[PDB]
């Protein structure tokens, strides 16, 4: 849009926030739209545009190199979104692009594994306690602890 | 000099640069040379809203408000031509920059006042015979205040100006004239006024700083209700360069 | 159980009033307009691009 | 009374041709040779009192002036509408595919 | 003595005689659940509107601000906050904290700590009572599901503004947007989830009906049959051989449980595993590994797409996609 | 022209009579704005009675 | 008038709601008179027909076709690429029979208002004040009888 | 319906010469288009610049004309803006910039012809769905 | 909010009538000879 | 009046919880 | 706000310390059977 | 305006009714502004006073 002549610093979006650039809750200049949530992101293709106040409008207007445009287009079009049968893109995308990011494969697998291993911890920790105390096979009918406790009421 | 990682999350990124107490000099103006403001920064410190009383005879007052949208309020990286006029006055013609911020403040009792704090299309002029910018120099001018939402914005029932429904579709057989003000969106364009009081000048570097007061209308919700009058006070910083 | 009448009266008069109930109706309106031509082919719906309800950009 | 100014514009030449003072820049793709180079210059140098004022944009090449002349029949001008030109909307009006 | 007074405290904390067991997990559970409950109740009734999507468009969630029980919610913290922790003391004022959805973060973080400690507390009391230890393993299934929608999904998407909204209509909003953004209906872990809850309901009705069907006659025609069982009696109250004889004939003999321990393990395992998979569905769609996409999978000899029911689903998904958060997107892809 | 006694207020004057005059929301019954009542606002009094 | 009134969707029993209580008059109002038959034309004088609302739809777009079903006008949502707006197509409406017999309207907001009523079929004037009607359709005793007896059955 | 020689006959140049693609050519073009182009041009649109699509009528109004094999092959060697004024190989994949777009590095003349033929044939099959975006899904 | 004016009486009787029925039955069970 | 109604019903439910737990019929072995 | 922050930090630290020292206080022996754990 | 408003019988507490429920504002309305002091005169110009 800047190549087309837009003044991206002064462009007010539909909500009143900047369509391209806005402030984080502590004032840093950041990208606008829904990506306001991602302003903690840092990467080598973007940091040349960042100054002490956040994104530098002078550097944005004058110093974006073609390799940065290339990298941003590449990364926008390889976002880590895709289907289980490896159809790349948002869920409404049509078939064409065979893509699921390695980041998605590695994050999902290791959440699944970490979760069941927490279940295994609970299983074996509870069993080890019960076995050390001698009741992992059940309650002794002739010595049921609750029968020796005062009723709650 | 601080870097981004020195600054991030502190709130300092919403503050304009300041000048030392030693900056009480004079920036000479050469009437044959062309000038620009390379950077203008405006940092609001107080938002006041004029009360709307019932009697409409007593003078309504501007009252304090509570900012609820955090440290997102400052205007910066603003630039434009600094013209030297026939009478020796200077005129700043704003051309580009981060020259607006949506802001919501809250009145006592909870009423929220959104506004588009802005100096868009500012043209502001000094007194005549400014052979040098000094701490006695002042800028006075007017700017545009466009609609707080732009034309695509859709209300919670999906109605809008350049997009959206043109009626209250959930009330299919209601009479429409009573809903005209909510159904037919309108795009406000009003004027604001601002004064810049120069309090500090670095004659060597061309930097100035001081206080400002601006007055403008708040959000009218695309014509759904009357806007409120807002007074904004704060500090400013500007860097002047030959061009 | 499609609507709450009091919600619709308030939202129609007050374009700043929004709840999760009004947000979900906008989704429903999207479902109806975008799925009906292919889902109800006997109706021969032709909805020109310009009439389809949609938010910004998407 | 209250009127939707965008719908009103659709009843003017804005609804029939590319309005050099209001129409979003993507409309210049409709004709050969106008986008993006001339389209940028046209939006940057708006508004125009008449369509043929587009020929006076400073810095146009001779071929660009010829290209513009071939396309004046597809252009119009109406009064600037604030709702269509604020927000940077002439450069990105929130519509993609 | 310090050691005696501390041991008296430990004995009271871990006492099997407290009407409600406290325990060491309870020492964390009780203050966090109280903080979450009190904040939730106050916010549900009285909180002002919250700018969930960070676009200065506050959504009203509370009863006093125009909601009923079905539409009210505690609204997530602002998209401008993202995953930043937003405690009260980081706000300039309570007014700011409320506008930005502070209550939601306080509630969900105290709630999650509280239910994890509730789970540990189930282990703890079973240990004090001489029980076997795996009731908290069953409860880990709902805990995992709550954690998926309140914590993992917002982490994956970069914002608590996309976590489950704490209200009835807010839940439906979360579900419908989720379907457009992940095609969860076409994800096999959600399918396993559905089998878990459909099957759990089925097996509950089945087990309930079979035991009820074979209660031994112990009451007169007037009184409820429930009086035929006395709390703590040693003998079984129904004829499991009669129950098995019915069910083995209903299907076939070897399809029926005659071992009550196997039967009750199955009753535990089926819904629990199903909900584990449901929770893993949300927790892996949190990183955008989404449901099956068969959009335009069927193509004729020339190359025309022949639609399937998957394509009709896609049209509904698109309708949700283009309408949701209608003022929040400026660029053509919804990438989180 | 719209004080509490025009509005059917019954307990509000009893809080005000003994010195509770401000709301946490920033107003006071004498028409002030931006006041800080501390905990003992009208709302704090109500909360204390409920507890 | 009685025949025209049957050709109106506000009398269709599948247009109601479970908790929209009371008489049909409480929704669209107490019908007073037929306004007459609306005939829509574009600036070339071709007659256009408003696409009627099926019972399934709580809301429905405004689309006008010629006698062969070709779209000729509509009420757009997004305006920036509108081709079929009533303003671009010069849509007018003339009434035959009823209250408005012999009248022609050309003001686009007025023409569009009548087009929005035409998706419901024949157009009526209603008293919406006597019952404080809310403009939302209710079912008839045909609908309520059917519901109660299918549920009880 | 069938993928006939007539469907596979497309303009070779602006002068009106045609070429009849083989079924193998078209299928190779479809595969190579997925390999090198679909990440941005899936379905005939352009994800990083939706204003410009791959519809034949759009290509016909580009400068120089891109609605024919030679025009599209030339574009894949030396892409320009829509008005032909500016060379954009630094930001658009091409043989000229195969150093920075490595998926172009092994493409032969035959490969470019196949990709071009796919782009011209696909709207003959799909009509307005090619370049249509989600409205036409 | 412009709610239905019968909603209050509907809810009140919906709660009160069956709750009272149960309270009647409970209390007269307690008072029976034990 | 509708907010009062909703909060009233909620409050009655919380009170019921209290009585159902602390004033239950005590379970008795016989 | 600063007083609230300090208060909450102390409260959180207090309950977490009770939890840690509590479970350190010979918790294996707090069971009805083998208490020589 | 506050002094004039006290000199108005709609604020007199002996003007009500046992079953006229609610705030005073529900009767004469929510007071907005003093209309000013009415001076009545006859055609001879004598000032007259309403009983
Ligand atoms: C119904 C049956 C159920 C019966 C009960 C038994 C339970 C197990 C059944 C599992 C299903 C087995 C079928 C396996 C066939 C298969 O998978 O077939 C698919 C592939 C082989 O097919 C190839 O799959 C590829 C997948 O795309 C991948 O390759 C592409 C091209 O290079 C792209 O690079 C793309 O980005 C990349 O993802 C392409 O589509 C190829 O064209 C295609 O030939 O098998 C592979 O990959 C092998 C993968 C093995 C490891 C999988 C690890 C998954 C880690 C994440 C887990 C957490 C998330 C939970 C999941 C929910
Ligand atoms: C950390 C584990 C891990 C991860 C992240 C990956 C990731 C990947 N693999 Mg590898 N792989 C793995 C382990 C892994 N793999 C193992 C163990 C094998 C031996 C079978 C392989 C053999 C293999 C081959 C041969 C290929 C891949 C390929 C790939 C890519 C495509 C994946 C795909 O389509 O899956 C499809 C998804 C499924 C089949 C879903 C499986 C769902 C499981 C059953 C859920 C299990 C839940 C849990 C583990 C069990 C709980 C039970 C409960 C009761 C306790 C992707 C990058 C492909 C590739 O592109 O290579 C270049 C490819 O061809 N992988
Ligand atoms: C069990 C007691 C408990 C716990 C664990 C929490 C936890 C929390 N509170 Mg809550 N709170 C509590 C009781 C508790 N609260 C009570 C009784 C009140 C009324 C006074 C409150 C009032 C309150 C308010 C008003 C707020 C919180 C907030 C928070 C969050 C931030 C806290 C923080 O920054 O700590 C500071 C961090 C430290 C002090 C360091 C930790 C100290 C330990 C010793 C280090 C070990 C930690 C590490 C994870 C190891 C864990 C070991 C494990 C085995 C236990 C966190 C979820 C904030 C919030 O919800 O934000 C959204 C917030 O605004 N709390
Ligand atoms: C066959 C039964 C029946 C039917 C079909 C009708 C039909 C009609 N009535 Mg009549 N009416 C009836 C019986 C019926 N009535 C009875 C028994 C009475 C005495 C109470 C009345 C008194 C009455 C009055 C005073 C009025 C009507 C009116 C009307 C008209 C409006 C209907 C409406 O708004 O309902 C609305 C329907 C609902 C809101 C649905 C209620 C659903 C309930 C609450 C579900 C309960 C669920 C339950 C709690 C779940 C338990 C779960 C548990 C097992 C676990 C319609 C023609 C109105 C009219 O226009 O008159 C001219 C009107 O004013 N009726
Ligand atoms: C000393 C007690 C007292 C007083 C002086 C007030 C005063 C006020 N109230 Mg409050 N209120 C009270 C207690 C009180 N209230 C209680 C206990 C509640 C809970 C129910 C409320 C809840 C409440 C609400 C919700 C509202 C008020 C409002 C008001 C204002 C309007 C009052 C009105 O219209 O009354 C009308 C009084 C009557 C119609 C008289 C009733 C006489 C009874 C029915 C006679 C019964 C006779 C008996 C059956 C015969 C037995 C015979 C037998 C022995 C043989 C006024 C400032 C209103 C206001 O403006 O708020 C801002 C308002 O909305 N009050
Ligand atoms: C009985 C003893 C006392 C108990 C009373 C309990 C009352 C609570 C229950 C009533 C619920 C009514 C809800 C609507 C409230 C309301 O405003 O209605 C009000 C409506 C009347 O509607 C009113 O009409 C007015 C003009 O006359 C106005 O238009 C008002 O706006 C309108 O509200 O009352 C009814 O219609 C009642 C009859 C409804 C019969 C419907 C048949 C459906 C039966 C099927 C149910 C089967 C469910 C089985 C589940 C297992
Ligand atoms: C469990 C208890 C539940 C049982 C409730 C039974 C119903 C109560 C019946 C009393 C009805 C009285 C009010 C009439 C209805 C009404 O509309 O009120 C409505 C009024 C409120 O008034 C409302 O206010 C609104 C704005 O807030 C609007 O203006 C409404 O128009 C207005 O009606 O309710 C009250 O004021 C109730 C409190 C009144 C206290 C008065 C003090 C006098 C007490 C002395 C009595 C001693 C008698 C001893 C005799 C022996
Ligand atoms: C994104 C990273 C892209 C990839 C990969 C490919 N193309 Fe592209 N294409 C892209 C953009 C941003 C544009 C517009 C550039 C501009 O400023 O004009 C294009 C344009 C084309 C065109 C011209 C379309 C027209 O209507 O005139 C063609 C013919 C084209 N692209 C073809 C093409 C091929 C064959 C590709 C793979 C080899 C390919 N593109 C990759 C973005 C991207
Ligand atoms: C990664 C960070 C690491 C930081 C450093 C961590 C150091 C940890 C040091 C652990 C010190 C343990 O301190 C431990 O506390 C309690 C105090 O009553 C004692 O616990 C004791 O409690 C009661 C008596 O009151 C007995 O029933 C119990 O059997 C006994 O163990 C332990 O016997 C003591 O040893
Ligand atoms: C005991 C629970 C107390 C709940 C306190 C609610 C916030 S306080 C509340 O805020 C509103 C909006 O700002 C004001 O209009 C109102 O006057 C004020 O009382
Ligand atoms: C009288 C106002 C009419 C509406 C004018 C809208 C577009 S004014 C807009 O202002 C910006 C600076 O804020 C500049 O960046 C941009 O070049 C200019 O077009
Ligand atoms: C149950 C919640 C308790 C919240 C406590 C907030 C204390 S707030 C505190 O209160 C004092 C009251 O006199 C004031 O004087 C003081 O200025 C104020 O800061
Ligand atoms: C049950 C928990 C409810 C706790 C509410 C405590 C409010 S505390 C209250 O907040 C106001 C905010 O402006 C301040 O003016 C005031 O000083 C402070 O005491
Ligand atoms: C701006 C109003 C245009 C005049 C004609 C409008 C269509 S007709 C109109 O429709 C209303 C329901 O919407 C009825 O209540 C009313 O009786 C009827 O006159
Ligand atoms: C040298 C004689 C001139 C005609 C033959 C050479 C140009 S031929 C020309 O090739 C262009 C791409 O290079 C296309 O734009 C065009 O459609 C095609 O006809
Ligand atoms: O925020 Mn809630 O929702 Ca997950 O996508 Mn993106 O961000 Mn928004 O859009 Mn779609
Ligand atoms: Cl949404
Ligand atoms: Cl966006």
């Amino acid at each position: 849009d800047q190549k087309l002549g837009a003044n991206v610093g002064s462009a007010q979006g539909p909500t009143g926030l900047g369509k391209y650039l806005m402030r984080s809750p502590t004032g840093e200049i950041i990208f606008g739209g829904e990506t306001m949530r991602f302003w903690d992101f840092r990467g080598p293709w973007l940091e040349p545009l960042r100054g002490p106040n956040g994104l530098d409008l002078n550097k944005i207007k004058n110093d974006i190199q073609p390799w940065q445009e290339r990298r941003a287009a590449e990364y926008m079009t390889h976002a880590p979104l895709g289907s289980l049968n490896s159809v790349g893109g948002v869920a409404t995308e049509i078939n064409s692009v065979n893509f699921v990011s390695p980041r998605s494969w590695l994050a999902t697998s290791h959440f699944v594994l970490a979760f069941f291993f927490l279940v295994g911890h609970l299983w074996h920790a509870g069993r080890a306690r019960a076995a050390a105390a001698g009741f992992e096979k059940g309650i002794d009918r002739e010595s049921e602890p609750v029968l020796s406790m005062p009723s709650l009421d | 000099t601080l870097t981004y990682d020195d600054i991030v999350g502190t709130g300092l990124a919403n503050k304009c640069p300041t000048l030392d107490d030693t900056a009480r000099g004079a920036y000479p103006i050469d009437s044959s040379q062309t000038y620009r403001i390379a950077r203008l920064c405006l940092q609001p410190t107080t938002f006041l809203v004029k009360e709307e009383p019932k009697n409409k005879r007593q003078e309504a007052e501007f009252v304090p408000t509570k900012l609820v949208t955090r440290e997102t309020t400052s205007l910066d990286q603003i630039q434009g031509e600094l013209k030297v006029n026939s009478d020796g006055s200077l005129t700043f013609v704003e051309e580009d920059g981060i020259d607006f911020q949506p802001v919501t403040v809250q009145m006592a009792g909870g009423e929220r006042i959104p506004l588009l704090f802005t100096v868009k299309n500012l043209v502001a002029s000094t007194q005549p015979n400014v052979t040098s910018i000094t701490t006695s120099t002042d800028f006075k001018g007017e700017f545009n205040v466009p609609s707080y939402r732009t034309a695509n914005f859709l209300d919670p029932k999906g109605r809008g100006l350049a997009s959206g429904y043109d009626s209250a579709i959930a009330l299919p057989q209601a009479k429409e004239e009573e809903l005209a003000r909510a159904n037919v969106k309108r795009f406000s364009l009003t004027k604001g006024q601002i004064s810049l009081n120069v309090a500090k000048v670095d004659g060597r570097t061309g930097e100035i700083a001081g206080t400002f007061e601006s007055e403008q209308l708040s959000d009218d919700d695309m014509g759904a209700h009357e806007p409120h009058e807002v007074k904004i006070q704060g500090v400013f910083y500007a860097s002047i360069e030959p061009a | 159980s499609y609507d709450f009448i009091s919600q619709e009266i308030r939202a129609a008069e007050d374009p700043e009033f929004e709840t999760f109930y009004t947000k979900n109706l906008l989704l429903n309106e999207g479902i109806r307009a975008w799925m009906a031509p292919q889902d109800q082919p006997h109706e021969n719906f032709v909805f020109p691009e310009e009439v389809l309800p949609r938010g910004n950009a998407l | 009374e209250l009127v939707n100014v965008v719908d009103e514009k659709l009843g003017t030449a804005y609804g029939e041709k590319i309005d050099l003072n209001n129409t979003n820049i993507a409309a210049f793709i409709q004709y050969r040779g106008l986008y993006p180079t001339l389209a940028k210059l046209i939006v940057k140098n708006a508004p125009y009192e008449s369509v043929e004022d587009v020929l006076n944009i400073p810095g146009l090449t001779e071929r660009q002036k010829q290209i513009l002349r071939e396309n004046l029949e597809h252009f119009t001008v109406t009064e600037v509408e604030t709702a269509l030109v604020e927000g940077g909307d002439r450069y990105n009006n929130g519509l993609y595919k | 003595q310090t050691a005696n007074l501390w041991e008296r405290f430990c004995d009271w904390i871990t006492s099997t005689e407290n009407r409600l067991y406290i325990g060491w997990f309870g020492v964390i559970m009780i203050p966090t659940l109280l903080a979450a409950t009190i904040c939730f109740v106050i916010a549900f009734i009285a909180a002002p509107p919250v700018d969930i999507d960070g676009i200065r468009e506050p959504v009203s969630g509370s009863l006093l601000y125009g909601n009923n029980i079905i539409t009210a919610a505690v609204v997530p913290s602002s998209n401008a906050i993202g995953l930043h922790l937003y405690p009260i003391w980081d706000a300039a004022s309570l007014d700011e904290w409320l506008y930005n959805g502070g209550p939601y973060q306080l509630i969900i973080f105290h709630f999650l700590i509280g239910i994890f400690c509730y789970m540990g507390r189930e282990w703890e009391l079973s240990y004090r009572l001489g029980m076997r230890p795996w009731i908290p393993v069953a409860f880990s299934a709902p805990v995992a599901a709550a954690t998926a929608v309140l914590l993992i999904y917002p982490i994956g998407q970069g914002s608590f503004s996309d976590g489950l909204m704490l209200g009835i209509s807010g839940t439906f909003n979360f579900m419908i947007v989720f379907q457009a953004e992940h095609n969860i209906l076409m994800h096999p872990f959600h399918m396993l989830g559905v089998a878990g809850v459909f099957g759990g309901a089925l097996f509950a009705a089945m087990h309930g009906s079979l035991v009820t069907s074979s209660l031994i006659r112990e009451t007169t025609e007037t009184e409820s049959t429930n009086y035929g069982y006395k709390f703590g009696q040693e003998e079984e109250t129904y004829n499991i051989v009669a129950a098995h004889g019915y069910f083995g004939r209903l299907i076939f003999q070897y399809a029926s449980f005659n071992n009550s321990r196997s039967l009750h393990f199955f009753l535990a395992a089926w819904p629990v595993v199903g909900i584990w998979f449901a929770a893993l569905g949300i927790s892996t769609m949190a990183f955008n590994l989404n449901g099956f996409n068969f959009n335009h999978s069927v193509v004729d000899a020339q190359g025309n797409v022949i639609n399937t029911w998957a394509d009709i689903i896609n049209r509904a998904n698109i309708g949700i996609e283009v309408m949701h958060e209608r003022n929040a997107h400026n660029f053509p892809l919804d990438l989180a | 022209l719209n004080p509490m006694w025009r509005q059917g207020m019954f307990v509000l004057p009893f809080m005000a009579r003994l010195g509770v005059t401000g709301s946490w929301s920033g107003w006071s019954i004498t028409g002030e704005t931006g006041i800080d009542p501390g905990f003992w606002s009208f709302e704090g009094v109500a909360l204390a009675h409920i507890v | 008038e009685k025949l025209a009134f049957y050709d109106y969707i506000g009398n269709n029993p599948a247009k109601g709601g479970l908790f929209r209580t009371g008489p049909m008059n409480k929704g669209d109002g107490i019908a007073q008179a037929w306004k007459g038959h609306a005939v829509f034309r574009n600036k070339e004088g071709e007659e256009l027909f408003v696409r009627r609302m099926p019972a399934f739809f709580e809301s429905f777009p405004v689309i006008l076709t010629d006698k062969n079903g070709v779209v000729k006008a509509d009420i757009p949502f997004r305006r920036a690429e509108s081709k079929y707006s009533f303003e671009q197509q010069g849509v007018t409406v003339s009434f035959y029979g009823g209250e408005l017999n012999g009248q022609t309207f050309t003001d686009p907001p007025t023409v569009k208002s009548y087009a929005r009523k035409a998706i419901f079929g024949e157009i009526f004037e209603f008293d919406t004040e006597t019952l404080n009607s809310d403009g939302i359709f209710r079912t008839s005793p045909r609908g309520w009888f059917t519901f109660a007896h299918a549920v009880f059955a | 319906a069938e993928l006939t020689p007539e469907v596979l006959t497309v303009p070779l140049n602006s002068e009106g010469k045609t070429i009849t693609l083989t079924e193998k050519q078209y299928l190779e073009g479809k595969r190579l288009f997925q390999y090198a182009c679909a990440s941005c041009h899936v379905g005939g649109i352009t994800k990083t610049n939706p204003s410009l699509d791959l519809r034949t009528e759009t290509l016909a109004l580009a400068t120089p004309p891109r609605d024919n094999i030679e025009g599209l092959v030339d574009y894949m060697k030396n892409p320009t803006t829509y008005d032909g004024e500016q060379e954009i190989a630094e930001v658009h994949p091409s043989l000229r910039s195969a150093d920075i777009f490595p998926k172009m590095r092994n493409l032969t003349e035959k490969d470019l012809v196949a990709i071009a033929g796919h782009i011209l044939v696909e709207p003959k099959i799909l009509g307005d769905k090619w370049g249509g975006g989600k409205v036409y899904y | 909010m412009e709610v239905n004016q019968l909603g209050l009486i509907a809810t009140a009787l919906f709660v009160l009538v069956p709750s009272v029925f149960l309270i009647i039955l409970y209390v007269q069970t307690e008072s029976q000879q034990k | 009046m509708e907010t009062i109604t909703y909060v009233f019903i909620f409050a009655c439910i919380i009170a019921l919880f209290f009585f159902a737990i602390f004033f239950r019929e005590p379970p008795r072995i016989t | 706000m600063e007083t609230l922050k300090i208060t909450v930090y102390i409260v959180v630290t207090f309950f977490v310390l009770l939890f840690v020292f509590g479970f350190l206080s010979g918790d294996p022996a707090r069971n009805p059977k083998r208490k020589d754990l």
